[PDB]
């Protein structure tokens, strides 16, 4: 066949992907990058020809063909030809070398004359000329221009530096450090004609094809690395750089190779890599005379490491001596003296790693350091469309550096270069709106850096931003978004406060640039409100609908969520995160093109889960399967992360995504209430006449004013709270209770006295307010707080007593206020011990009444208290009595799963497939069901520290529906209640609960 | 042995030592024990642990033997050397005089002296590796040392002065280990001395071939007078304990002065022949001083360099290679000097340096050692003038050797020669005092 | 001990097989139970009255044996009894 | 050879438990009931004193220390001292 060899070339060459034929004749080869190289002589083939014979000719011709394309091109530029001309007809590898040789020649003479300025503009113009050519160019040649730009920037940078030198000695020093590409206008053996000088040392360009690789930006640091590599190689020693991950040590060795026309073979060591394969590859590298880099050599297993390290010595000892043949893998194999071994050394937990002893007198160790960013910044600004790239790069860096020294040391704050690359990345669309000016940079600083800052640091940013550079007075997209945001919130129930507008604005501007968004804040900050409000405002402003998928991240396993593979049958089933993407990608049957897709993760985020998606967070925007595939994500599809803390996540994960730190709650105590009330009234409209509703909403408004409550909520803090929850999150507990207690007595509000009516209202409100602030209190404290309520409420208004109650007649509508009445119990001998026996107390009735009231509200209940305090019985007996609710008992243990909860429910629940909610999970019988979760603070947490079972209940409490673990669909639970008992978490055995779950609970400490 | 792997002792080693103690009577034999233990086991420890075992063993004897007033006086002194406490001990006319002489060392802020006080008080001959080897009655020895030095060259003069028969064997590649195992079996029959340079690197082989080989060779006692030596590095791969316990142990703690190392660097340089300019030999002389000055700084840390850095004869070689190359590619005009410093200070030697603090120190050394017109003055006493017009290459070798022979290294060398302050040296002396004093108190209370 | 069943042992199909066998024995004894809930509560109640767990821990000082006494389930539903030493009379 | 690590099953063989028969003597090991000889002997050997054995075993097991301690040095220096101090009485 012949054509079937092209597959295997990718491996044995590294640069090329597939080979080009005219069948009888080989016209050329194409690289993994897409670039097409054509040979000088097309190599003739016959059927009875061997692969080894024909391919060997190709390796030779592929190098010759590069020299041809190089000399052809170099000669052209020498004859005053614009570089824009050359690009279109010559392969990158060739044009790059031609530039380098001419550049070097042109600057070499320019050191003598000192005619730098004349050459500088000249170069600068070629840069601008290349840039504008790129905008209008075909994607393939688009790679080639960009790759060349990296180089031309290097050229001009060095010249500019050279212009600046105090003297000529200063210029000859700087020039010596640089990689100078010389050609011999003397000689034969053309493959050996090009050589490279640096620090006085020379190094022959071998002519291997490199294709068009992603070329690293030239840094002083990069040249120094190149300089150490050349210094080791000159004395026939191995190059080795140790240092922290992400310092680009292998990329350097890749680039150092390219600069010299070499495709480096990189061994990723200990990625479950066989010794047998490496031993083969080492023989091949010593024969073919290639460069091998050991990528993260440190990570090898001791048996392997010994064996490998000893082999490597053979090679490096063979070179230093120059032995023609060296023995390794117990066979006599010949050694090319062009061969080199490179070792990159990532650090361990213990320290920056070391080479094995034998390798210490065979290699030369060097310390890679992160690049001082200024130099990277300037080039990046140059590429976009500079304005003054030098001033911005100095100014941006100074400012970022300044923030770092001037802001508080906060965990998630990164003012490292990653951050400035990001400011710069965000800058490009921004430039489109405004200018390649500082002003566009200024805006991008506050688009990225500001959404992640917290109030103290928020001014430091503003103070030092104006201190370093002042740009402008007025902002675009100022009116238009804002009225679309106000209109969305009025509709949603929300209040546009300073902060809620702010964090809504911060968010709007970020979705634009960022595809992964993070929202971090305390439980009940306003996140769900911010994004649900902004996303809603965009369907008003753009006209694009949204399709939101809110998933609890840590309720499901990595297997339930990304895609789980079974070890033996290798049977691949979808998951949750991947399956909702296949609607958009695989079969966009309906309207997805014009829609916006948002997949929200409401639960705490951890390394293991984000690592399994890191590819979407990368510049890739594709999903990588454990087995089988990569699925690409559209620009519509945005992933949000709402969470309470970050401690677990990596700085690398933050800096890929857009981070939105909610310093404080978006909204005022009052404003919360306001929304809460109206949210409660809407529920009632479905089960209450408008005449009734209109009158009852009027009552609420005139009974409780904010001025009184402000002190009440303030005094709430001056109090000892078991199972602590903050004041702001306790609010929903008041209003939901209060409105239900008043809708309770609705009928007796028709005919009752208007002064007396207010007394019924005020009493209920004083009651509902008590359990919502002091319900989880000692009750020794409750009694104390009761007086505090009475104090701050109107003096004349019906005062609260410990056992204060409102009573109406058995057989006739009536109205009077009497408290503490008890039915009297007589039980037989056999009855004495029974799992369901209550001897009612003044306090059993007190708790059983309030406990029942909260369920009428349908707010979840946490009964916290000591063992044998009766929290289980009070809950059980109030409900074992009534026809309405039916109890279901689950005991939690240190390690209980979310399936146990489901299985216990399946016994008392019946799924119905009604088209109204799709799947629903009401109770197996008509009337309401109550899950009693006993020992709720018992199940343990992921090593990160996140109890999924609790988050699952939180899913049921907040979302009201959950995702099916195997079948992968949304089922909305109907009419089911969550109640829990727990012990004080000061007790041993006990686990601290997430505020994000306890916020939806009324807590009664008994 | 709990702190360090090489510091092992068997019960039999203590017994054999106590037998040598023979071949108020109870009081004299007791004093004979302490001395003989200091004599045999001081050798297998480094200078820090020598001083630790000195101060400890001194208190192990004198707390039982002398007064209770003695006990708290010396202990309140060891507390001052450490950072435990500061006090003036209980003072009595003529009551104690040796103890009164000690506090004089501690109060004079002189630390190294007060630490060695306890060594002199043993009244023992501190055995020279030769004496130890001569006494020792085994054909095997492992001498570990810090990477700064190697006792390879001490062994050459040790063999020359008695019994000759020196055979240096590098363990390098398959060839060296393979040639090595051949030279081992033949030398024991012959009776020649053998050396196994830097085993730690070739160690995987040790556990298979040497571990079995040395264990099996109880006929090595039967074989001709022969002695095998192995060189280790203390900071480095941990030798098998069973092989280690079987073989005798020494720590080469002998550190050369600045001037001595300059003379030792320059010494070999004539063996290379002649391939370069007369001028070059001046630059090779410059590097000789430079290398001997950074190596001298390497030990002094933290005051001095931030971490322990190791510099090699490879670092000199890579530096001299660059020097030959710069003089080969440039004219003989002196001014090439600018990029000579940069390349020596940042690639050749600054390569291993990772901390920015220390990278500036290597540069500031190059500032002084390399750039220098007419007169350099490497050290306070010694001036190096640039090559004369006569341009004799044989004269200049002899001139530059003569400049070494003229000078004698001062008392204050580490502060005068390495341009770092005197107050830093004292700070360092104080800290190594604190380390010895601490570890001794810790040891006493533990038993 | 907190419940009187281990949920995991009988789940899914093995829940259905248990549930089938449960109906067989319940009727054999002479009682049919209207609901699915009525059945399971017989099963659990049967375990609670027929299975009896005695723990023998030797050194309660041991960190693994401390976890026994710690465990709430065990602590509440067990009768803790102490025999820690032989007295001089019993010796 | 490794006493530190010890599985439960030997357990009935450590406590002397048996089910006696007309001629045969059986011991339960994990599952199978196996016949005991009586010519059969058991020793458990351990190398490190650092390694802790189960309380079950330690109580049924006769713990004997073949360890050449630091305490052994005091005993053994007296024998060497007396041979060089009063050779007439150490001989006798």
């Amino acid at each position: 066949h012949h054509d079937q060899v092209s597959k295997f070339m990718k491996k044995m060459f590294g640069s090329i992907e597939s080979i080009i034929f005219l069948e009888d004749f080989i016209t050329g080869v194409r690289s993994v990058e897409g670039e097409v190289l054509n040979l000088n002589e097309k190599i003739e083939l016959k059927d009875s020809i061997q692969a080894q014979e024909w391919l060997n000719i190709l390796d030779t011709e592929i190098k010759l063909s590069v020299f041809t394309q190089f000399r052809d091109c170099l000669g052209q530029i020498k004859d005053g030809t614009d570089i824009e001309v050359v690009v279109s007809k010559y392969i990158f590898q060739a044009i790059l070398l031609s530039a380098q040789v001419m550049w070097t020649e042109l600057v070499e003479k320019c050191l003598q004359t000192n005619q730098f300025s004349k050459y500088w503009k000249e170069v600068d113009m070629k840069i601008k000329g290349l840039l504008d050519k790129l905008n209008k160019s075909s994607d393939n040649v688009k790679k080639k221009i960009e790759a060349l730009l990296v180089e031309y920037l290097h050229f001009n940078n060095v010249i500019g530096q050279l212009k600046n030198c105090s003297t000529k000695e200063e210029a000859r020093l700087l020039w010596a450090k640089v990689q100078k590409f010389y050609q011999k206008n003397d000689t034969l053996d053309d493959l050996n004609s090009v050589f490279i000088s640096q620090s006085g040392y020379l190094l022959q360009y071998k002519f291997e094809y490199i294709g068009i690789p992603e070329r690293l930006i030239y840094t002083p640091l990069l040249l120094i690395g190149f300089a150490t590599l050349t210094d080791s190689l000159h004395q026939k020693y191995g190059g080795c750089f140790f240092g922290p991950a992400g310092t680009g040590k292998t990329e350097t060795v890749k680039a150092f190779g390219q600069n010299l026309g070499r495709v480096v073979v990189v061994f990723n060591c200990d990625d479950s890599f066989d010794y047998q394969v490496l031993s083969r590859l080492l023989v091949g590298i010593t024969q073919i005379g290639a460069w091998g880099c050991f990528d993260e050599f440190n990570r090898l297993d001791e048996k392997v490491l010994s064996a490998v390290s000893a082999n490597i010595q053979q090679i490096q000892n063979g070179l230093q001596v120059g032995k023609s043949h060296i023995t390794l893998l117990e066979e006599e194999t010949p050694l090319s003296p062009h061969t080199a071994v490179f070792i990159t050394l990532n650090p361990g937990y213990n320290g920056r790693s070391e080479l094995p002893e034998n390798l210490k007198k065979s290699f030369r160790e060097f310390s890679m350091k992160s690049p001082q960013s200024g130099t990277i910044a300037e080039m990046i600004l140059q590429i976009m469309g500079f304005e003054d790239s030098k001033s911005l790069a100095s100014k941006i860096v100074h400012f970022l550096e300044l923030l770092s020294s001037k802001c508080s040391s906060m965990n998630h704050y990164h003012f490292g270069l990653r951050t400035l690359k990001g400011v710069l990345r965000n800058c490009s669309p921004l430039i489109s709106e405004f200018g390649e000016g500082e002003k566009t940079v200024v805006e991008s600083l506050k688009r990225v850096i500001l959404p992640s800052l917290g109030d103290t640091d928020e001014l430091v940013f503003k103070d030092e931003l104006s201190k370093i550079f002042d740009s402008a007075g007025t902002p675009l997209n100022s009116k238009a978004i804002v009225q679309c945001l106000k209109d969305a919130g009025q509709r949603s129930g929300f209040s546009m406060s300073e902060e809620f507008l702010k964090k809504c604005m911060q968010f709007y501007y970020m979705q634009k640039t960022q595809q992964a968004l993070i929202l971090v804040g305390k439980a009940g900050c306003g996140k769900t409100a911010t994004w649900k409000t902004v996303i809603d405002a965009m369907a008003i402003f753009d006209g694009h609908a949204n399709v939101v998928y809110v998933i609890d991240t840590k309720v499901l396993t990595k297997e339930s969520l990304y895609g789980s593979m079974l070890k033996a049958t290798l049977e691949w089933r979808d998951g949750l995160f991947t399956s909702i993407l296949r609607r958009v990608n695989d079969d966009i049957t309906g309207t997805f093109k014009n829609s916006r897709i948002w997949v929200v993760f409401d639960s705490d985020l951890d390394p293991e889960y984000v690592e399994a998606m890191n590819s979407v967070l990368d510049d890739n925007k594709i999903l990588t399967l454990p087995n089988g595939e990569r699925l690409p994500i559209p620009p519509n599809f945005r992933i949000l992360f709402e969470t309470d803390n970050l401690d677990h996540t990596t700085p690398a994960t933050i800096t890929r995504c857009g981070l939105l730190w909610f310093s404080t709650d978006v909204c005022s105590i009052s404003s919360k209430i306001d929304h809460l009330l109206n949210k409660s009234y809407e529920a009632l409209d479905n089960k209450l006449s408008m005449f009734e509703l209109d009158k009852l909403k009027d009552l609420i408004s005139d009974s409780f004013d904010m001025a009184s409550l402000t002190n009440i909520f303030t005094c709430s803090n001056d109090l000892v709270h078991i199972l602590g929850v903050r004041t702001f999150n306790k609010l929903e507990t008041a209003v939901q209770l209060a409105v239900h207690l008043i809708s309770s007595y609705r009928q007796w509000f028709q005919n009752l006295d208007d002064k007396s009516l207010k007394d019924v209202i005020t009493l209920l409100i004083k009651r509902s307010l008590l359990y919502a602030l002091a319900g989880d209190s000692t009750g020794e404290s409750q009694r104390a707080f009761i007086q505090t309520i009475n104090t701050y409420f109107g003096h004349d208004s019906q005062e609260l007593s410990d056992y204060s109650t409102i009573v109406i007649a058995n057989d006739k509508l009536s109205f009077s206020s009497f408290c503490s009445e008890i039915p009297s119990v007589s039980l037989e001998a056999h009855e004495v011990m029974r799992p369901d026996i209550v001897i009612p107390t003044i306090d059993t009735i007190k708790h059983e009444k309030i406990f029942y009231d909260l369920l009428n509200s349908k707010r979840g209940i946490i009964l916290c208290g000591p063992p044998g305090s009766g929290k289980t019985m009070i809950m059980n007996n109030a409900l074992r009595n009534s026809s309405l609710y039916d109890v279901v008992g689950i005991n939690f243990s240190k390690d209980t799963t979310t399936e146990h909860i489901l299985s216990a429910l399946h016994r008392h629940t019946n799924y119905v497939t009604t088209s109204k909610g799709l799947t629903l999970l009401p109770k197996s019988d008509i009337k309401n069901l109550v899950l009693f979760c006993d020992e709720i603070n018992l199940p343990k947490l992921d090593k990160y520290g996140s109890q999924n079972v609790v988050l699952f209940l939180r899913q049921l409490m907040e979302k009201q529906g959950f995702w099916k673990t195997p079948e992968n669909k949304w089922v909305t639970i109907e009419r089911i209640h969550i109640v829990g008992a727990c012990n004080p978490p000061t007790d041993p055995g006990r686990i601290p609960m997430s505020e994000r779950f306890t916020r939806h609970a009324a807590i009664l400490y008994l | 042995g709990q702190f360090h792997w090489f510091y092992g002792i068997s019960i039999g080693q203590f017994l054999s030592c106590f037998k040598r103690v023979f071949i108020t009577r109870v009081d004299e034999i007791l004093w004979l024990l302490y001395q003989e233990v200091y004599c045999q086991f001081s050798t297998a420890l480094d200078k820090k642990f020598k001083m630790i075992m000195a101060m400890t063993m001194f208190c192990l004897y004198k707390f039982d033997i002398e007064s209770e007033q003695y006990k708290e006086a010396v202990l309140t002194m060891i507390g001052v050397l450490s950072e435990s406490s500061d006090g003036v001990p209980k003072l009595t006319v003529d009551t104690n005089n040796d103890l009164r002489y000690l506090w004089d060392y501690v109060t004079t802020k002189s630390y190294i002296s007060a630490l060695n006080w306890f060594k002199n008080e043993f009244f023992v001959d501190e055995w020279n590796i030769a004496d130890v080897v001569a006494n020792s009655d085994n054909n095997y020895f492992t001498m570990a040392s810090e990477r700064d030095v190697d006792g390879t060259f001490k062994l050459i003069e040790l063999a020359k002065a008695s019994k000759e028969s020196l055979k240096i064997i590098p363990l390098g590649s398959i060839e060296n280990l393979n040639y090595a195992q051949e030279e081992i079996s033949k030398s024991k029959i012959e009776g020649g001395w053998i050396l196994l340079q830097n085993i730690q690197m070739s160690l995987s082989w040790v556990k298979t071939y040497l571990h079995k080989h040395v264990e099996e060779t109880k006929a090595a006692e039967e074989h001709e007078k022969f002695k095998m030596f192995m060189t280790c590095h203390l900071t480095g791969d941990k030798l098998p304990a069973p092989l280690l316990q079987r073989t005798d142990r020494f720590v080469y703690e002998d550190i050369p002065g600045i001037l001595d190392t300059v003379k030792d660097l320059w010494g070999s340089q004539f063996f290379t022949g002649k391939i370069s300019g007369v001028w070059s030999v001046y630059c090779t002389f410059l590097l000789s001083w430079f290398h001997a000055l950074i190596t001298a700084r390497t030990r002094l840390v933290p005051h001095g360099f931030s971490k322990k850095y190791y510099f090699n004869d490879c670092d000199f070689q890579f530096a001299s290679v660059y020097l030959e190359n710069v003089l080969a590619t440039n004219s003989t005009n002196n001014i090439p000097w600018a990029q000579v410093r940069d390349h020596i200070a940042t690639i050749v030697y600054g390569g291993k340096i990772d901390e920015e603090k220390d990278l500036e120190v290597v540069a500031k050394l190059c500032a002084h050692v390399f750039c220098g017109s007419d007169n350099l003055q490497i050290v306070p006493g010694v001036r190096i003038p640039q090559p004369l017009l006569q341009q004799s290459e044989e004269e200049e070798r002899a001139r530059l050797t003569a400049i070494l022979s003229n000078t004698i290294e001062p008392a204050d060398s580490l502060s005068s020669w390495l341009q770092l302050p005197r107050e830093s040296i004292l700070n360092y002396e104080r800290l190594q005092a604190k380390e010895v004093a601490s570890s001794t108190e810790q040891l006493l209370q533990e038993m | 001990l907190a419940n009187a069943d281990i949920p995991d042992l009988f789940q899914g199909e093995e829940y259905d097989k248990l549930l089938n066998n449960l109906r067989n024995k319940t009727r054999s004894l002479g009682l049919l139970l209207d609901t699915e809930q009525e059945l399971y509560d017989w099963f659990v109640g049967e375990i609670a009255k027929n299975l009896h767990v005695v723990f023998t821990i030797c050194d309660p000082t041991n960190n693994k044996s401390s976890a026994m006494i710690s465990s709430p389930a065990l602590f509440n539903r067990c009768i803790i009894n102490w025999m820690g030493d032989w007295d001089t009379k019993t010796m | 050879q490794d006493g530190e690590f010890f599985d439960p099953i030997i357990s009935r063989l450590i406590s002397r438990e048996f089910n006696h028969a007309g001629n045969r003597v059986t011991v339960e090991i994990g599952d199978h009931e196996v016949d005991v000889s009586g010519d059969f002997k058991l020793f458990i050997h351990s190398c490190d004193p650092s390694g802790d054995i189960p309380i079950f075993l330690r109580s049924r097991v006769r713990l004997v220390h073949f360890v050449t301690n630091k305490e052994s040095i005091e005993t053994r220096i007296f024998d060497i001292t007396l041979t060089e101090e009063n050779a007439e009485m150490q001989r006798k």
